[PDB]
């Protein structure tokens, strides 16, 4: 429901405002130029000895539902109360916080289901301290596997560089996930365009509104991402080293590009509803044209039948000279002279 | 040139009723029509210019309008000071011409 | 304060000549156009000539063109009408008027006559 | 000093608050002869002038402290935009407080302005009833860092309370947006336009209130006042961050509400189409049929409809089949 | 671009300068001479008692009201040595705000916007400024302006206007003119609220006409504001020799104010654009109700009329002699069909 | 080859106007060879060809004078816009005439091509009728300095005649706009919407034509080619100013007509509502009444209303009852 | 591929120039080492001839048309002393126009638009101008310029371009781009005109997407125009030492031209915005046509058939029955009703 920690104690609270508590696993990747080590353990204290190594390490804390373990981890690093409380709460806009000892970076994930057209987000945290990085995840499952594969089989220069290149690899993986998300959404926009052009229904308005809110949430999540990387580059925090800034320039440019792409998607979504309204109005015009043609053909014919069908004993047309075929012919002439009026003015 | 045909040639009316004098142009006189009032033995006085604009000092009773090529002068509440001769004058070209006049008298 | 005064009107033999002097006070004739309008006894007004003193532009009516002549004097702040080859049908009361230009459309301009002089009567007979 | 709008007139009260770790003080008064607690500077000073109905108290406290009578009309005038001033002997800031009524969609704007002298937070209210009581509760429970600071923390605390009130009020607006969204999507009605436009105009007024507040806090934070002790600048920046978050949320709310109205218009213009469909279908099916029924009512004398296996069921069957063929011709077009 | 020549128009003598406008009623000359210690002011009709203020030491404010007196304008421009093209631009009101920098004076074209409550008419009036070494020349059309506060400031030595030179006088005039736009843009606000209330209550054609007058007025306001902001920007970031360096921040503040002028006019524009769609929704709702009435009537009374015709045909063989002659039975069938149609309509919540 | 695009082929002739300070001498012939040798005459020569559909003569004339075949393509290219092209031995200008009709508001256009050469100017026209009769009067009767100046002054005089005709066309358009203003605001009429559409279309055509003419005149005086000479620059500059004065009025008129259309099209939805109200009122008060007639018009025996208390007046009074209740139902809720 | 999909630019090591454009087929270099009495032209496809003009005293105009070759731009940048973080700015097509001053040269980025009439779409070409020392380095992605008049003035003396230095050459190129923007605006005006006629007279289904494409093109055009004014302002208002101070009025005129362009774009945007709203009214009017037709016919005939039914229903002892003159009277009454309905509907209001 959000905005529950604001009322109460300003200095700090320790509560996890998430909906996932199923899993709790720990992943640690201690790596260097010539060493290779990985393990999976449920022990909280098992990761403490590995943090003291001068070689960079990547500690993953998936399913952050236990407040005690996060409090212990933050206490070992002397995590500031502001950062410690910002880790736990999920509904926090992406913002980078740099401190004397460490830098706090928080972003969001995204996954899309084709069937339900629903967008959901999961929050992840980036904390770079000493020579190690902390990973906090909302549940099991992530799209950060390219970094794991590059660590495992020694691809690229990530082996040689420090944990700063690891942080950049994580950011690059997140931006790749975002690009895949927008590529998927493009297909839905195209099929919606085809449908609205060639088959309007009552569902299309709800579809357009749901897609509009999906794009609004995506924009509200992507703009702070752009601000985060903008602050990460220009402010040049002490912890980030050299031979790294061009990478952050590239990722910043990519964020600007994805912002432009989502703006274009917004414009297309805006135009779809106008196209739909035009189609509906044209259909209404057609339906009234059909109704009017039928009515103008058939009302005078009914009048003609009624006039000579009255209860009058003094009708000459009653046995004038085979009057029924004559009046049939007159009605046919009336019908044809009215119908030839149409198809001249395109009705 | 341009002929301004001003009708009627004369008029008799009372005090209070609306007086309308019409002037027609030979060809297009693009709103360059002015109305004048002359009394016997006196120089003419300006009433309307641009076919709808009230000259400074003229009472609001006087009114003018154009509908394409024809022009009208209207006196909403005729008053004893208004009995005079009225002219329509065009200045669309450098050779400017008048109407023949219209004399407004007492009914 | 702004006034126009005419002079020179009189009785002239047919085929004669006379000059009309339009004395302007209260304004400068350079900034305004000066017109000459006549009125035969019992007949309506008729426009004779115009002078734009600063630019020298002159226009005449066909009934007087090539037979009249309008002029200006910036120093004396007066305008003149010269009447040559006079016919008896030129007899009238001659008014001097002052006009300003106003804007209707970009392509279209009109002018209206604010002030008039009491006029001078010109007779051409005998 | 006497001139002011003050749309609410009622009883006037004054509350003071002086606190420290060693000693606890709190007094209430109806009049401001108690000038001794002011200017002491030994401990932080908080006084809540609960009301501005009478201008004499404001004039007297201006006489005692820094006055600059040019801003006395401003602090008295409720109708003044949220701004900031950097006059000597204090700091002048203008803010606003909002209260939302779900039943009656009107947002009251009670102007609130704070002036802070040397170790004295002159805190001026407009009406009885505050959202500032979190701070008083914190002081009474004797928790947080309120005590140790040199009177530059109370300004941040009050601005944080105001921003938290803004958060809760935009949460309530979010709930309202959701309920009108479901109203437009599934159960539209006539006066929904009224609700949507009332929400839109409320959002416009909140934008006009919060937008200047963001650069007021920008000037306060980026251009630090000389009286700030610089120990908790990060909190004075978190306030600015919260303000920019509020501005973004207001913008997105305005967007959503702007979309809802056009969704409703599409709803009504499709209802028009359904009405037109029904009318055309009925008329076109039954008008040729009634024409045939009225032409076969031709009395005359010589009618060739006699016998031929009886014309009554022949004409009834042909009417039925022509109606059926018209219906199926409309079946391929999916009209009905 | 050009050599600043006269326009040489058609149907008009070459040396002619023409007042392009509608106001020919008022002419006055108000001179306002002031210094640090002394101060004087006087209304005038003749221009010749105003020319000797071209060469002076105190800052002078010459206010010529009524530019249909082209003679006065030309005389002033000739005495002050103003380019005839500048006088032609002074006399031409059909133009947007401008700023021209000359070797001896600056020429600023601005616009005043008097707005009337009844008839919702946006009225415009060109005001022209020439800043000479010691004199600011102002040209107007009508009586009435926004410069009374400045007049009071000179008359009572309020502010700081009397200590400074003609640059500050020009700044004060432009500042007052720009600040009146705030009055205009807060006047439009309550009218927008009234339109909103009316479109919520009463949809008519007069509302359409009012809303479209609002739209046209706001478009004209935008077309006037943008060149005004550009004029102020040029006055700011160009530093002409006539304006000293200590006056530049004031022009910066005027530019700042123009910013939110434009911002709030944009907000008013799109909110009234929203009022338009509210109107269309309401009128379409009313048409939906009436069309529902018509289609209910037709849906009930086309089939019953058809059945009446069928049982009212005249064939030699009839089903009359069965089912207890079926006339009440037929009527009951019609009633059942009508009831079924009515309940089906009520089933779909069809009003 | 040379192909003519227009739709005027009914007539053809050639008109020549040579003049000097001493005397003038004019021809109205039909043979291309007769007019051919005027190129080398020291006195100004004005050549007018009333028919350019005859591609043979327009092909023949350009070969002698020495004009590049692209201008030959353009001369018979009726569907064009005003443009000016400078060449070493000549300059090529294309202009448009305009014929308007008050009774039938259609803006007809004829294309004129001007080739200024040394001491000779060539005119190419589609149909009979032009705007240069005043220039003919000046040439014939020494009415100005046109006799004392060279061919550049003739080019001036002809372009000035064209812009004068444009001024007259503006006068007529102004009359039409003045009438339509009242005919649209005061009353709605079926003809008025089509009239406003036609006025907008004609103003669009005028706008598409006038600005190229402005650019042509600016090219003529601003960047001087050797043909024009320095003494003629002020004259072409005056014409350029006249073109500005025409264009401004065209824009103003377009804005006025656009406002008229905007008002008319803004006044549509409530009109739809009113027509629907009328139709619903008519149908509600008559379809049930027709049903009441038909139900007692059935061929049913043993019907109760044989003569039950004057059944026919009873039925008619019932009709009146439903009619009254239906009409008062609408008025209570105001349809 | 394309713009909606962003699979490119993802995996590439830095330190090497990367081409972000779409054209990789045309490479050409044309050099004009023009002076006060002579001008030298050398159409080349090799970098070697370009270098020796770095220290030339006379104005030089290097035009590298086709920047898909990394080594060419790399060599040019390091020879002319361009900072490494600027070469990719030349190689970045997606980023907006800008100017970045420097101690010994000025970096200017612009965009040039060509409008297709067969398919109403706006295409943009990246152009990068570097005014370093006495030469102007211009980079393009494809052949086809708006600077042909500048070339003609260099070859044929139609102005003072020769007698001035390289900053006047830069001004000339900027003015050429602005003039082409005016031409683009004229073509867009023609397109808006034909679209307005389409909307006003005959509404079809395919007009609405044309209107939105026009609006989107105008939005992109405005977004590109906005930084151009700022670039021109940065050029003349605070002239760096690389500008001779005798070219300030020229850039000031170009700035005025940009003001006019922005005004034209805003008016076009307003008209395009109104297009769809007036399209809806046009369709409603077309609907109202047949509305009125049906209304007239129904009002004529429903009362008439009502009267026909009431005088034609069958039960005994009709008071009107057994009257010989009833039929002509009935027909006269029906005709009177028809004609009064006709005069009330069609003659005076519909
Ligand atoms: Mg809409
Ligand atoms: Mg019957
Ligand atoms: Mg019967």
């Amino acid at each position: 429901k959000r905005l529950s920690a604001k009322k109460g104690l300003p200095p700090g609270t320790l509560v996890y405002t998430g909906k996932y508590r199923e899993d709790f696993e720990i992943e640690v990747m201690n790596y260097s130029i010539e060493e290779f080590r990985e393990f999976k353990t449920t022990d909280v204290e098992s990761v403490l000895p590995f943090r003291d190594s001068s070689t960079p390490t990547w500690i993953n804390i998936t399913g952050i539902h236990r407040t005690d373990v996060v409090q212990r981890v933050g206490e070992f690093f002397g995590i500031h109360p502001l950062v410690l409380e910002d880790i736990l709460n999920v509904h926090q806009r992406p913002k980078v916080e740099f401190f004397e000892n460490y830098v706090f970076i928080v972003l969001k994930m995204f996954t899309y289901d084709k069937n339900l057209h629903e967008l959901e987000s999961e929050q992840v945290s980036l904390i770079l301290t000493k020579n190690c990085v902390l990973m906090f995840q909302e549940k099991i499952g992530d799209v950060f596997d390219p970094v794991r594969e590059r660590i495992r089989y020694n691809r690229g220069i990530i082996r040689k560089k420090r944990a700063d290149y690891l942080l950049y690899s994580l950011i690059d993986a997140l931006v790749d996930d975002y690009f895949v998300l927008l590529e998927k959404i493009d297909d839905e926009i195209d099929v919606l365009e085809e449908e609205v052009l060639e088959r309007p229904e009552k569902e299309t308005v709800q579809r357009t509104h749901q897609l509009k809110r999906n794009l609004v949430e995506l924009r509200k999540t992507i703009w702070p991402l752009r601000e985060v990387l903008s602050s990460l580059y220009r402010d040049v925090p002490p912890l980030i080293e050299k031979e790294t800034v061009p990478y952050f320039r590239d990722v910043y440019d990519h964020t600007i590009q994805i912002a432009d792409t989502v703006e274009t998607f917004r414009d297309i979504v805006s135009g779809l509803l106008d196209v739909y309204l035009s189609s509906v109005s044209n259909k209404t015009n057609e339906v009234m044209k059909v109704l009017t043609i039928i009515a103008t053909i058939f009302m005078p014919l009914t009048f003609i039948a009624g006039i000579y069908g009255m209860n009058f004993e003094y009708m000459p047309e009653l046995r004038w000279k085979w009057g029924y075929p004559v009046v049939l012919a007159v009605m046919g002439v009336i019908a044809v002279i009215m119908v030839v009026y149409f198809k001249k003015k395109k009705w | 040139d341009i002929q301004m045909t001003q009708s009627p040639s004369s008029l008799s009316a009372s005090v209070g009723d609306r007086v309308t004098i019409t002037c027609r142009a030979s060809q297009s006189v693009s709103s360059a029509v002015a109305w004048y009032q002359q009394k016997p033995g006196k120089a003419p006085k300006l009433l309307i210019y641009s076919a709808s604009s009230l000259y400074s000092g003229v009472p609001s009773r006087f009114s003018g309008s154009r509908s394409g090529t024809d022009f009208t002068l209207t006196i909403s509440s005729l008053q004893p000071e208004d009995f005079a001769t009225y002219y329509c004058q065009q200045s669309s070209s450098s050779l400017i011409t008048f109407g023949q006049g219209t004399k407004v008298e007492i009914k | 304060e702004v006034q126009l005064v005419e002079s020179g009107g009189g009785l002239v033999q047919p085929g004669g000549s006379l000059r009309l002097s339009c004395a302007a006070s209260g304004f400068n004739v350079s900034y305004y156009s000066i017109h000459w309008v006549r009125q035969a006894p019992g007949k309506g007004l008729e426009w004779v000539a115009s002078i734009s003193s600063s630019s020298g532009s002159t226009s005449y009516a066909d009934s007087v063109k090539g037979r009249f002549t309008i002029s200006a004097d910036t120093s004396k702040n007066t305008a003149y009408l010269q009447m040559n080859s006079l016919r008896a049908e030129d007899t009238a009361v001659y008014y001097c008027a002052r006009s300003y230009w106003y804007y209707i459309w970009s392509y279209s301009y009109g002018n209206a006559m604010d002030y008039w002089g009491q006029g001078t009567l010109v007779t051409v007979s005998s």
